[PDB]
């Protein structure tokens, strides 16, 4: 279908779309003649991607300078295949429309575990030693030496891929993740190597969070990067804790031990090779005193240990003669080392800020923190000039040399927390240090600097206001799609009281009450016996809910819930869980009823999605709080107040909120795909709590069903399941929620799709 | 042998009718016996619980359904059983360890895993043993005058039934209502009379109890070999119609079959209506179906010999 | 007055109608109706192989369910050509069975044979007749009770089969017994009575 928006034609691909998404597809493109950053809320299931590639794809063809290369970023590979599938079919489509190939190249981007094809480090199970083994492979020293040696090991997917693979570009086209590995297989290239190299010709490229936000991973893929590109971020509700993990860095006393003993046997290795060929130490030198621009620039190769978390212009100055000398450098980790173990020796929970504890290391250990801003730009010189293999085991070493470079140079909005006992088991001793960062924009600072726009989206942004507080930055435009129905596909209640009239919580204080547990156990009972197959119940933590699994199984209730429906329940394991998912989603398709019981914060709710069938009924089990017990947690909630004003528990009740909306979200792909939400807690009557939910969720709970019973919401579910059993016509939705081509032009529709959407 | 036998103590009919056929060796019994011829649920081990009496009394009640359905959903109890009882120890013993062993009384991290994990084991075993067109008329005055024949539907002459219609049209312009012409005692006696009963109206009447003129004993023998002659011919008419040899010979034997059982069965019960001199023709509509069929393959074979002239 | 327990069998119940319904011929349509009330069943083997086998030999299978939709019911509906359906209220159920009544239409493989029917009169034989022959229903000698000896009735023309009720095929020569009026039953199906314009009385003009 062709669609005239702004004087701008869009070849979408079905025949019908929702007036949302043309809604959609305006406020895009007025973000784009501002080309600036921007903010907006679509409900998941309605296309919000499709309009997304279609106006993307209109703004490259006519406008090729205004969108030089596409950026998309991504959460799991499933939604990069899905990302891929639905950009082949609009490709497709336009090849169809137009009768010709368009010149388009479209590239998805992984790993190299997601991208080797050696057989002998296909069986490996962990990425980090397929990379290790690779760089063994693959290393650029290496590579020399095979070419007077083929006798070597090596990995010829990548020797054929520099010989012949770097001449001549992939042609234009949308290839996948297992269509790149068919496409290596055939030309003995391997896919990883060969599509960084394409990424520069590639239109768009398609890739998860991690792959970018990550400083020490955001030249990999910026460098190829221009100005005029814009980045996407879809379902990004939980960016800022991404973030916050990328930046954190923990240490045990294991890591410790490890770092030890590595080190040590670096020692006897470089004595050895000095003993072997001193010169290699002198040339290291050579390169080291006339500057690090030579050896950086010269091998893209070995760019497996690179870490530009630093400024740029921190990296034009060199290292100070006090720890050039590898014996020197070598006495500076030890000491180090030696330092951090003793002060990681205390037997109670520390909290520092990073400059104290950077003034304590130069009083004690007379290191300052200029030359230790340096410190892992040495030790990649040092790994790269021993001809080391087995980088797997200087993990420990690598992790304590980047910890200490992010204290001498990033310090402020972070926090030292010294844990020598665990939260859940404060018994046994597990000395863990905690390099927690509270500024998460900084992460998306250059981000917004550099390029073009930043699109940030997702379908769970009820507030407006907190994200261009958290990322520091003033977005364009600032629009939430209400969701228009011809058929209320959504029920959601609100049920606080029991069968006893007990008031339903989910608080720690009245976690542990049987009283609730019997409560649940009772209302889950009466939905296996009334609610479709298709049941999924989100508690708050997985001790609790195994609390009240245990209960319930004593209680003896549990046995009816397994006669009326078959039972799952996940566990810490994902091999084992998604063996329990694979056997939940079998049962579900052949007919027996399945429950699936699982925490709003495991992989369910994470990568997780449900079929019409699957997401049938969704129950959450209670506000979802974090256990505040986490001081980094504290520790945030604290710098986020003195730095923003932000109240601590209105973050905490966000935080929670945002996670229950993604844990029901994802019941619903379409008008045709009715589901039901049920929240049993009386919390969420609290107008604060009830208010953040978001606008396309909050606007259908209707405020008779706020607070209900057990009965009342089982004869609510069976009503509405009996209203939307009903046959149903797609030629019903023309009109009130589904717009022909006709009912485009017309401006009552233009102006009824005008106002759907409001912007904040 | 054994299984033959037991299906003719079933139905005591069938072995008078399979006397009636091959001991009297009307028809054999190759011939003869050429004619003749659970879900699984989760709550298995739930809704199973050990029956206890009133005063102290453990009714097992060791059904194969619920040991087959544990069997299917734990092959680790069908091992034991094979391996144990009853040499290792009796049934009645391995039930009793099986009701006292921990696995089923499953009922604390340890614990809560192992209930999971026994929860999803008994979810996989369950899993697995669940393996094992457009229409337009053309002549729609078809329905008009559907099965009915052409009826005489005489027309009238010229346009003097006009007059005639005029006459009527004139009768009836001045007409003034009239009660004694209506009816006559002579028309109503006449009336009557066809009424009356056994009449001209009233035909037939009071007919005789034919109830009594056959004897029960003779009703049902008459009822058996219904029965016998319903058979014989449905299995003459299953190889109609005859399209290959073997048809033709089936029919043969049928035939054969059909003329053994008149000889033996139905002459005997002829005479014994004779011996009583029953007036009933209960006999004549076998005869006319034996009849029918006799001529009915005397046709086809006819129409096969005219074939192969 | 029966028990209801257990669960629902649907693959069993449909693996006996195919079994029933294996031998049917062609042209006669085979049509399955389920009324599921629980919303889980057990089955002893896979169901969309039984799905495969019901939509090889052509049966269509209409499911209306009393409490929500069953997504493989759903599916197996919509396989084997039939309609899926839920209970709304009694009125509801009422509707759904009176719209089942009516014939589904044909698909395209259904077949078009030219049966041959007979259609007997109701021979009645007097008793003052010396051609009055009474007889015992083939039908009622199925029963246990003792058939009554009827002087007349109907009798087949293909082989003098003698039963008491119509419409009924022959047993012996498999021969259907109909009635001209049976068949006429059916005609209105064949011309639907189209719905007629709806003018209100102040808008209409004319007679009252
Ligand atoms: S070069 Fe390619 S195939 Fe060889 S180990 Fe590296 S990623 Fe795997
Ligand atoms: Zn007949």
């Amino acid at each position: 279908m062709k669609l005239n928006v702004d004087g701008l034609l869009v070849y979408f691909p079905y025949d019908y779309i929702y007036p949302e998404q043309f809604s959609y597809m305006r406020e895009l493109k007025r973000t784009l003649d501002a080309k600036g950053h921007g903010v907006l809320e679509m409900p998941s299931g309605t296309g919000k991607t499709v309009s997304l590639l279609a106006l993307i794809m209109a703004y490259q063809r006519a406008y090729p300078l205004e969108v030089t290369k596409l950026i998309y970023c991504s959460r799991t590979v499933p939604e990069i295949e899905k990302v891929i599938e639905e950009l082949r079919k609009l490709l497709n489509f336009y090849e169809k429309q137009e009768g010709e190939k368009l010149p388009f190249l479209g590239l998805a981007l992984s790993s190299r575990k997601n991208l080797c094809i050696h057989p002998e480090v296909t069986p490996l199970r962990f990425g980090k030693d397929v990379d290790g083994k690779c760089h063994s492979l693959t290393a650029s020293y290496v590579r020399a030496q095979y070419q007077h040696d083929t006798s070597l090991p090596h990995c010829r997917f990548y020797e054929e891929f520099d010989a012949h693979g770097r001449e001549v570009p992939l042609p234009a086209g949308i290839y996948n993740l297992d269509d790149l590995k068919a496409l290596g297989r055939r030309q003995g290239w391997c896919p990883y190597f060969l599509a960084r190299y394409s990424i520069l010709h590639a239109n768009v490229v398609v890739y998860s969070y991690h792959y970018l936000l990550d400083p020490k991973i955001a030249d990999l893929v910026s460098k190829e990067l221009a100005r005029k590109a814009v980045v996407v971020f879809d379902e990004a509700h939980n960016i800022d804790n991404v973030c916050i993990d990328s930046m954190s860095v923990n240490l045990t006393r294991r890591t410790l031990d490890r770092c030890q003993g590595n080190l040590e046997t670096l020692q006897k290795t470089v004595l050895r090779i000095k003993e072997t060929d001193e010169q290699r130490l002198r040339d290291e030198y050579r390169r080291l005193v006339e500057g690090l621009r030579e050896a950086s620039a010269a091998r893209e190769t070995d760019a497996h240990l690179a870490n530009p978390v630093l400024p740029d212009e921190v990296l034009q100055e060199a290292v100070p003669g006090s720890i050039r000398t590898a014996e020197h450098f070598l006495g500076f980790l030890r000491r180090l080392l030696e330092y951090v173990k003793w002060r990681l020796r205390v037997q109670h929970v520390v909290q520092e800020s990073p400059p104290a504890f950077l003034s304590g290391l130069a009083q004690r250990v007379c290191i300052q923190r200029k030359p230790l801003r340096f410190c892992a730009e040495r030790l990649r010189s040092l790994l790269h000039t021993l001809e080391i293999t087995d980088l797997a085991d200087f993990s420990p070493l690598t992790l304590l040399a980047n910890f200490a470079t992010l204290v001498s140079t990033y310090a402020k909005g972070f926090t030292i927390i010294i844990e020598p006992f665990d939260d859940r088991t404060p018994t046994i001793a597990n000395p863990i240090l905690h390099f927690s960062c509270m500024d998460a924009s900084l992460a998306i600072k250059p981000v917004f600097e550099r390029f073009q726009s930043v699109i940030i989206t997702s379908g769970t942004l009820s507030p407006l206001d907190i994200y261009p507080k958290i990322l520091d930055f003033h977005p364009v435009t600032m629009a939430t799609f209400t969701m228009t129905l011809a058929r209320v596909c959504l029920c959601p209640m609100i049920i606080g009281r029991g069968n006893d009239q007990v008031a339903i919580s989910s608080k720690f204080e009245t976690r542990e009450d049987i009283a609730v547990i019997r409560n649940y156990g009772n209302l889950l009972l009466e939905m296996s016996a009334v609610v479709p197959d298709g049941i999924v119940a989100f508690f708050t933590s997985y001790q609790y809910m195994e609390s009240t699994v245990a209960s319930w199984y004593e209680q003896g209730i549990l046995e009816n819930i397994q006669r009326n429906k078959l039972l799952f329940i996940e566990t810490q394991d994902g091999a084992e869980t998604s063996v329990a998912l694979e056997k939940y989603q079998e049962a579900c398709e052949n007919g027996r009823g399945a429950i699936l019981l699982s925490v709003a914060r495991g992989k369910v709710s994470e990568g997780i999605d449900f079929v019409h069938h699957y997401g049938r009924a969704v129950i959450m089990f209670g506000v979802p709080y974090v256990y505040t017990q986490s001081r980094i947690l504290k520790a945030r909630l604290e710098y986020l107040r003195d730095q923003f004003q932000i109240r601590e528990n209105d973050f905490l009740t966000f935080d929670a909120m945002r996670h229950a909306a993604q844990c029901v979200g994802r019941a619903i792909r379409g008008k045709t795909d009715y589901g039901l939400m049920v929240f049993a807690d009386k919390r969420f009557a609290r107008g604060d709590k009830r208010g953040k939910l978001p606008r396309w969720i909050q606007e259908h709970l209707t405020d008779a069903n706020l607070n209900l019973t057990v009965d009342e919401g089982v004869q609510v579910a069976k009503y509405f399941l009996r209203q939307m059993a009903q046959p149903f016509h797609r030629e019903d939705q023309l009109g009130l929620s589904l717009l022909s081509l006709e009912q485009l032009e017309s401006e009552e529709t233009l102006k009824r799709i005008e106002q759907i959407a409001q912007q904040l | 042998l054994e299984e033959k036998n037991r299906m003719l103590q079933e139905d005591p009919v069938l072995f008078q009718l399979y006397k009636d056929l091959v001991v009297s060796q009307v028809i054999s019994a190759e011939e003869f016996w050429a004619n003749r011829l659970v879900g699984i649920s989760a709550a298995f081990l739930a809704d199973v619980r050990p029956q206890t009496d009133g005063c102290n009394g453990l009714r097992y009640n060791l059904t194969s359904d619920i040991i087959e359905s544990i069997f299917r959903t734990y092959p680790a109890v069908k091992m034991k059983y094979a391996e144990n009882v009853p040499h290792n120890m009796t049934e009645k013993e391995f039930w009793t360890r099986f009701f006292q062993s921990h696995y089923f009384h499953r009922d604390k991290e340890n614990s809560n895993a192992a209930i999971i994990k026994r929860f999803n084991h008994h979810s996989a075993m369950v899993l697995a043993a669940g393996l094992r067109i457009a229409l337009n008329l053309k002549k729609s005055d078809r329905y008009y005058h559907g099965p009915t024949p052409i009826q005489s539907l005489q027309y009238a002459t010229s346009q003097d039934i006009i007059n005639s219609f005029q006459s009527i049209r004139q009768e009836m312009e001045a007409y003034t209502p009239k009660l004694t012409q209506v009816l006559s005692s002579s028309a109503a006696s006449s009336t009557i009379t066809a009424l009356s009963p056994g009449g001209a109206l009233m035909q037939g009447g009071t007919q005789q109890a034919i109830n009594q003129m056959v004897p029960n004993d003779i009703q049902s023998e008459l009822k058996h070999l219904y029965v016998a002659v319903g058979e014989l011919l449905r299995h003459f008419w299953s190889c109609f119609p005859v399209n290959t040899p073997f048809l033709e010979e089936k029919v043969v034997k049928m035939k054969s079959n059909l003329e053994r059982f008149q000889v033996t069965k139905l002459c005997p019960f002829q005479e014994k209506i004779r011996r009583q001199y029953l007036s009933t023709n209960l006999v004549s509509h076998i005869e006319e179906m034996l009849q029918t069929a006799y001529n009915k393959l005397h046709t086809w074979q006819s129409r096969r010999l005219m074939k192969k002239t | 007055d029966m028990t209801c327990h257990g669960e629902p069998s649907l693959y069993n119940s449909l693996s006996i109608a195919m079994q029933t319904l294996k031998h049917m011929p062609g042209h006669t349509s085979r049509e399955v109706l389920i009324i599921f009330s629980s919303l889980t069943t057990c089955d002893p083997s896979n169901i969309y192989d039984l799905i495969k086998t019901l939509k090889a030999a052509k049966i269509r299978v209409s499911v209306i369910g009393l409490s929500a939709e069953v997504r493989v019911c759903t599916v197996l509906a919509r396989e084997t050509g039939g309609t899926y359906h839920v209970i709304l209220d009694e009125s509801h159920y009422k509707e759904l069975l009176t719209h089942h009544v009516s014939p589904p239409p044909a698909s395209s493989s259904s077949e078009c044979s030219l049966i041959r029917m007979g259609f007997p009169q109701h021979t009645i034989a007097s008793l003052s007749d010396q051609d009055a022959k009474p007889s015992f229903s083939m039908a009622h000698l199925d029963g246990n009770t003792e058939p009554g000896l009827t002087l007349g009735g109907y009798f087949c023309p293909q082989c003098r089969a003698k039963y008491c009720e119509l419409p009924v095929e022959c047993k012996i020569c498999g021969l259907t017994l109909v009635s001209a009026p049976h068949l006429a039953r059916s005609y209105h199906h064949l011309f639907p009575l189209d719905a007629f314009q709806e003018i209100p009385l102040e808008e209409y003009n004319g007679e009252r």
